[PDB]
DNA sequence: TGCTGGCCCTCGCTGTCAAAATTGCGGCTGGGTGCGCCCCCACCCCCTTTTATAGCCCCCCTTC
RNA sequence: ACACCCAGCCGC
DNA sequence: GAAGGGGGGCTATAAAAGGGGGTGGGGGCGAATTTTGACAGCGAGGGCCAGCA
C-alpha cells in the first residue's frame, strides 16, 4: 500500500516512459518494453 | 423446468456438414404445446378487436379449466379458444356479439354456438343475459357519434325493451334500431348499410325493427334532444 | 424494416398452411397485429435495440428533474466504443 | 439405434459440462427461455461478484 | 453468308457519324412530333480559326440550342444494327462528339422545377386520418372462404366404400403406370376411404423401408 | 584396414498461430422481463332422416 | 414481499 | 340496373343407426492486450552404411 498510494497521484503516460505505465511495465516483467534504453 | 441451447459462438462446435451438433430438443409434452398454441391464438385473436389484457387472462383461465376438465377433446382447440373468449367478454360486463368473434376467428357461427353451449353445460357456470345497453357505446363510438346521440339511443333501447314492443326480438336488432333512431334525427345521418356493417344484422332485420318500432316515437325519446 | 420482414414471413407461413389444403384464405386474420404493435413497444420500453447481442441502452427514461436536464437529455448523443475499455484517443 | 445413443450421450456430455463450466469456447452457452445465459459454477465463484 | 455475319461495308467506306447528347425536353418534343418530317435546323459556321455549332428548334415544334464539341480520341466508337431478319450490319464509326445545351440561363430552372413536379408525382407519402377506421373486422356470420369450402364439401361428397374387385382393378391399373406410390397419392387417385384402402392393400401390398424420405408401401403382391 | 559421402532418424529454433484469462472501490436510484416439422394412431363428430317452434338472413324476383 | 438485466447518477 | 320485396334455408331440441373424415396424441428426423502453449517447417546434426583405397 505504501508503494501503490504513490501511484494515484502522478500522471498517466526526450525521455523514457514514466508513470503508471512504467509501474505496470516494471512489476510485470514485460518481455517487450515500449521504450527500452541504455546509459553508456 | 427446461433450458434452451443457443447458437454456437466458436466454430469448434460445427460438424463437417455444419448444423453445430448441439440444438434444443423442445419436447415439453404435448398438452403444454397445445396450451401454448392456444394462448398464442387467443392473444392474436383478442389483439385484432383490441381487448384489454384482463379479458385475455380471464380467457386463459377459462381455457385452462376447460382443458383440465377433460370433456371437450372432440372439438377443435380453436373453437374452445373462441368460446372462452366469448365467455370472458360476457363475464366482464362488456359482451361482444357472436359475429364480432366470428370476424376475428377462422370458425363458423354454428360451431362457436355449439361450443359455447357445451362450455356452459360442462364447466357449470352461469352467465348474465345480455341487455341492449352494453352494445350501445361501442356501436356509437365506432360509428363516430357524439354523447347526446349515445344517451338518446340508450334511452330509446331501454324504453323499447321495458315497454314491450319487441317480443322475442334479438337485442342486437333493437340496439341497431335505436342507433338508427338516434341517427335519423340529427345533422349526421347513417345509411342502413353502415348500420348493418357495424352491427352485423342484415338490412331486412333493420327494416323489420324500424317498421315495428316506428309507432309511439316521441315517448321513446328522452326529455331533450334538440330535434 | 426487420419487423415488417417478420410480419411478411408470418403471413407467408399462414397463407401456405391454408393454401396447401386447397382453399382461399381471409386476409384479415392472416396479418398478426401482435408483431409490430409489441416489438416497437418492447424496444422502446427495454432499450435493447433488437429482437433480444444487439445494442443496449438506446432508449432511456426521460430525466424529469429540471428543465435543463430534460433539454440536455433530449439533445444527447452516444458513442458505441466499449465504455469499460481503457482507451484514450476517441474520448478526447 | 447406436447413433441415437451416441447423440444423446453427447447431449448429456454438453449438459453436464455447461453445469460445471459455461464460459469455455466452442459449445453454445446454455440459456433459459428469453435470453439470460444461466449462471454456472464458474459464474458463481470467479470474478468481482463471485 | 450466315445468320451471325455482320455486314462491314460501312466500315470499309470509312463513313463518319456524329454522336450527340441532348437534354430530355428536346427528346420529348421530338417524340411529340411523331416524325412529321422536320424538327429543326442544324447550323454550322466556321471562322478563320474557330468553329460554331448550333441547333434551332422548329417554330411549329415549340408551340437556340448551342452545341459544344468534345474530345473523341480517347475511345473508338462504332455503330452496328440488328434487323428483324437477323442480318447484322455496321453503320459506321463515330468521328466527332458534341453535346446540346439550352440557351435559356435563368428561366430554364423554372422548367426544371416543373419537371421536378412531374417527377415528384409518382413518389407517394403517408397521410393522416382524422377518424379511426370503421370497416375493419366487420361482424360476419361466416367467412367467404369458409362458406365456399363448406359448400364445396356438399356436392363432391364423401368417398363411398366400393367393392373389392373394382378397387383392385384400379390399384393394379395405377401400378401399371408407375412402380412406387405414396399413400396420400393412392388415396387421391383411387378416391377411396383411407382406412378401407389401407385394409385392402394390407393383404397384397407390403411396406418397404426407404431412408431417403419415409417408410412407404409396395403394390406388388410379392 | 582406415577413410568417404549418401540418406535415415532425431532434435529443436522459430514463425505464426490457438487458447484463455483479466480489465478500481464504495453507493444511491428507476425501469423491464420473468429450432422446424411430418407422419401414424385412437377417439369423437357429423354425415342422414323426421318434426315442432321463430327470428334471422341469403337468394332470387320484381318494381320502376 | 423478489431475482436477473439495463440505464442514470455520487465521491475519489 | 339500383332498390325493395317475397320465399325459403339456417339456426337448435331430442334420438337412433354405420361409417368417413376431422381432430388431437405419441413417436421419429436433422472495441481492446497480454502470457502460456502447440502445430508445423525448415534446417542441421550424429549416426549408419556401401563403397574406395
Amino acid at each position: 500500500q505504501s508503494l501503490g498510494e504513490p501511484a494515484t497521484q502522478m500522471t498517466l503516460n526526450k525521455n523514457v516512459t514514466l508513470g503508471v505505465p512504467r509501474l505496470k511495465e516494471l512489476i510485470n516483467i514485460s518481455k517487450k518494453p515500449k521504450t527500452p534504453s541504455l546509459t553508456v | 423446468l427446461s433450458t434452451m441451447i443457443g447458437k454456437g459462438t466458436g466454430a469448434a462446435s460445427f460438424d463437417e456438414f455444419g448444423n453445430s451438433k448441439y440444438q434444443n430438443r423442445r419436447t415439453m409434452s404435448s398438452s403444454d404445446r397445445a396450451m401454448m398454441n392456444a394462448f398464442k391464438e387467443i392473444t392474436t385473436m383478442a389483439d385484432r378487436i383490441n381487448l384489454p389484457r384482463n379479458i385475455v387472462d380471464r380467457t386463459n383461465n377459462l381455457f385452462k379449466q376447460v382443458y383440465e376438465q377433460k370433456s371437450l377433446k372432440g372439438r377443435a382447440n380453436d373453437a374452445i379458444a373462441s368460446a372462452c373468449l366469448y365467455i370472458a367478454c360476457r363475464q366482464e360486463g362488456v359482451p361482444r356479439t357472436f359475429k364480432e368473434i366470428c370476424a376475428v376467428s377462422r370458425i363458423s357461427k354454428k360451431e362457436i354456438g355449439r361450443c359455447f353451449k357445451l362450455i356452459l353445460k360442462a364447466l357449470e357456470t352461469s352467465v348474465d343475459l345480455i341487455t341492449t345497453g352494453d352494445f350501445m357505446s361501442r356501436f356509437c363510438s365506432n360509428l363516430c357519434l357524439p354523447k347526446q346521440v349515445q344517451m338518446a339511443a340508450t334511452h330509446i333501447a331501454r324504453k323499447a325493451v321495458e315497454l314491450d314492443l319487441v317480443p322475442g326480438r334479438s337485442p342486437i336488432s333493437v340496439a341497431a334500431a335505436a342507433i338508427y333512431m338516434a341517427s335519423q334525427a340529427s345533422a349526421e345521418k347513417r345509411t342502413q348499410k353502415e348500420i348493418g356493417d357495424i352491427a352485423g344484422v342484415a338490412d331486412v332485420t333493420i327494416r323489420q325493427s324500424y317498421r315495428l318500432i316506428y309507432p309511439r316515437a316521441p315517448d321513446l325519446f328522452p326529455t331533450d334532444f334538440k330535434f | 424494416r426487420g419487423m415488417f420482414k417478420n410480419l411478411l414471413k408470418e403471413v407467408r407461413i399462414y397463407a401456405q398452411k391454408f393454401i396447401d389444403r386447397g382453399k382461399d384464405f381471409n386476409l384479415e386474420l392472416a396479418i398478426k397485429t401482435r408483431i409490430i404493435s409489441d416489438g416497437l413497444k418492447y424496444s422502446l420500453a427495454t432499450g435493447n435495440w433488437g429482437d433480444q447481442q444487439a445494442r443496449a441502452g438506446v432508449s432511456q427514461v426521460l430525466n424529469r428533474l429540471t428543465f435543463a436536464s430534460t433539454l440536455s437529455h433530449l439533445r444527447r448523443l452516444n458513442s458505441p466504443i466499449g465504455r469499460d475499455g481503457k482507451l484514450a484517443k476517441p474520448r478526447q | 439405434a447406436a447413433h441415437v445413443i451416441a447423440e444423446d450421450v453427447k447431449l448429456l456430455q454438453f449438459h453436464v459440462a455447461t453445469m460445471v463450466d459455461n464460459e469455455l469456447p466452442g459449445l453454445p452457452r446454455a440459456m433459459q427461455k428469453s435470453g439470460r445465459p444461466l449462471k454456472s459454477l464458474k459464474q458463481r465463484l470467479k470474478g468481482k461478484e463471485g | 453468308a450466315e445468320r451471325g455475319e455482320l455486314d462491314l461495308t460501312g466500315a470499309k467506306q470509312n463513313t463518319g457519324v456524329w454522336l450527340v447528347k441532348v437534354p430530355k425536353y428536346l427528346s420529348q418534343q421530338w417524340a411529340k412530333a411523331s416524325g412529321r418530317g422536320e424538327v429543326g435546323k442544324l447550323r454550322i459556321a466556321k471562322t478563320q480559326g474557330r468553329t460554331e455549332v448550333s441547333f434551332t428548334l422548329n417554330e411549329d415544334l415549340a408551340n437556340e440550342h448551342p452545341f459544344v464539341l468534345q474530345s473523341v480520341g480517347g475511345q473508338t466508337l462504332t455503330v452496328f444494327t440488328e434487323s428483324s431478319s437477323d442480318k447484322l450490319s455496321l453503320e459506321g464509326i463515330v468521328v466527332q462528339r458534341a453535346e446540346c445545351r439550352p440557351a435559356a440561363s435563368e428561366n430554364y430552372m423554372r422548367l426544371k422545377r416543373l419537371q421536378i413536379e412531374e417527377s415528384s408525382k409518382p413518389v407517394r407519402l403517408s397521410q393522416q386520418l382524422d377518424k379511426v377506421v370503421t370497416t375493419n373486422y366487420k361482424p360476419v356470420a361466416n367467412h367467404q372462404y369458409n362458406i365456399e369450402y363448406e359448400r364445396k364439401k356438399k356436392e363432391d361428397g364423401k368417398r363411398a366404400r366400393a367393392d373389392k374387385q373394382h378397387v383392385l382393378d384400379m390399384l393394379f391399373s395405377a401400378f401399371e403406370k408407375h412402380q412406387y406410390y405414396n399413400l396420400k397419392d393412392l388415396v387421391d387417385i383411387t378416391k377411396q376411404p383411407v382406412v378401407y384402402l389401407k385394409e385392402i392393400l394390407k393383404e397384397i401390398g407390403v411396406q418397404n423401408v426407404k431412408g431417403i424420405h419415409k417408410n412407404t408401401w409396395e403394390l406388388k403382391p410379392e
